[PDB]
């Protein structure tokens, strides 16, 4: 088949700048006959379907803005969004329209960049509730934070409990493009209550150190 | 005109096969061919196949072969996909197409498979605590624990508070998904509420975050 690279998965985009996107593929799209070549431009949004920007390599979609533009030959394509804008934050995928079966590639996302923020952690203690059934999860936020990169820690007492955590994590803000996520480390009533101390170490780009944010089983 | 009417979602159970029609108006499906489009949670776009309804064909993917036949009843505009004997890996969503390339999707019937029943979640407040002497930061949460099926619906105060607030995606603990929702609101003193709604149970909790 005709296999469609395209690469990063992601690229840190600044706003207003132009952007350029690259696609290739195994075989050539070139199509001897019409002379042009047999690749199309998607872009796809976070509950939405592609959006048809470019076909023929580099014939735009009515509707495509002029700000985005088609090149390539043979197997090496690419997409160049100058000026680009906060609606063009989305993810972008070459496809192959030359042969079957239809391949299209694995996309490149654009993020737009902020400037790195320090997580802003916070860890909960299990509710009242949340113990009459039997468990308890101590939730974690791990709040506003630029870049995407964060690795969290668990710790029961002292020691990394890897086990019963659910990380949550959020795509870029819009209005600060900015990350969060949530780490909960679910237990069991008994197996919280058959210890004290909990707490949430994330080790982020801004600190030169881990950030602490431990609870106390008994503190009030 | 030009439209693409599918279905946005279907429960299977696993083990089962399911037909999805995708209904078409503008254009008579009979003179065009329909495709048939694979979208992975979190992931990328995959062709299934596209039955050519005209010259009577239709090409699939080596891999997707048995699973897929794709059909279309011309009296009725519709092309079909079926499923044949479902897992989770065909759980993502499906979309109906004619991606010679044009722009024509619909809106996509995301498929979940799964032995679950439509269980109520389960709301606990994330109270926090923390008062130094005057000297202190806010913020909250509500968690959404177990149910199905998604979605389910977080709002604070009913809608007074957005910015400030986040909500990250209901992670899934066996058949049954889990949703934080971060709300900071600066130092005050009278209440902050986690409204949840879920459709399905036809359950609505509105979870009041008193201190701890």
């Amino acid at each position: 088949d005709i296999v469609m690279t395209q690469s990063p998965s992601s690229l840190t985009v600044t706003t207003g700048e132009k952007v350029t996107m690259t696609c290739k593929s195994s075989q050539s799209l070139l199509n001897s006959g019409a002379q042009k070549n047999y690749l199309t431009w998607y872009q796809q949004k976070p509950g939405q379907s592609p959006k048809l920007l470019i076909y023929w390599a580099s014939t735009r979609e009515s509707g495509v803005p002029d700000r985005f533009t088609g090149s390539g030959s043979g197997t090496d394509f690419t997409l160049s969004i100058s000026g680009v804008q906060a609606e063009d934050l989305a993810v972008y995928y070459c496809q192959n329209n030359y042969n079957y079966p239809l391949t299209f590639g694995a996309g490149t996302k654009l993020e737009l960049k902020r400037a790195d923020a320090a997580p802003t952690v916070s860890i909960f203690p299990p509710s009242s509730e949340q113990l009459t059934s039997g468990g308890a999860s101590v939730v974690c936020f791990l709040n506003n934070f630029y870049p995407k990169d964060i690795n969290v820690k668990w710790k029961i007492d002292g020691s990394e409990r890897q086990n019963g955590v659910l990380n949550s994590w959020t795509d870029q803000d819009s209005k600060d493009s900015t990350y969060s996520m949530s780490s909960t480390l679910t237990l069991t009533k008994d197996e919280y209550e058959r210890h004290n101390s909990y707490t949430c170490e994330a080790t982020h780009k801004t600190s030169t150190s881990p950030i602490v944010k431990s609870f106390n089983r008994n503190e009030c | 005109e030009v439209a693409l009417q599918q279905s946005g979602a279907e429960l299977v159970k696993p083990g089962a096969s399911v037909k999805l029609s995708c209904a078409a108006s503008g254009f008579t499906i009979k003179d065009a061919y329909m495709h048939w489009v694979k979208q992975k949670p979190e992931q990328g776009l995959e062709w299934i196949g596209r039955i050519d309804s005209g010259s009577s064909n239709t090409n699939y993917d080596p891999t997707f072969k048995g699973k897929a036949t794709i059909t279309a009843d011309d009296s009725s505009n519709t092309a079909y996909l079926q499923m044949s004997s479902l897992t989770s890996e065909d759980t993502a969503v499906y979309y109906c197409a004619r991606v010679y390339a044009m722009d024509y999707w619909g809106q996509g019937t995301s498929v979940t498979v799964s032995s679950a029943k439509t269980t109520p979640p389960s709301v606990y407040p994330l109270a926090p605590g923390s008062a130094a002497q005057t000297n202190s930061m806010v913020t909250l949460g509500c968690l959404v624990k177990g149910y199905f099926p998604e979605p389910v619906t977080v709002t604070w105060n009913s809608g007074s508070l957005s910015s400030g607030v986040h909500t990250f995606p209901a992670v899934l603990q066996s058949d049954l998904y889990t949703l934080s929702s971060s709300v900071s609101v600066p130092t005050s003193t009278e209440t902050v509420t986690c409204n949840v709604a879920h459709a399905p149970s036809s359950t609505k909790v509105d979870k009041k975050i008193v201190p701890r």
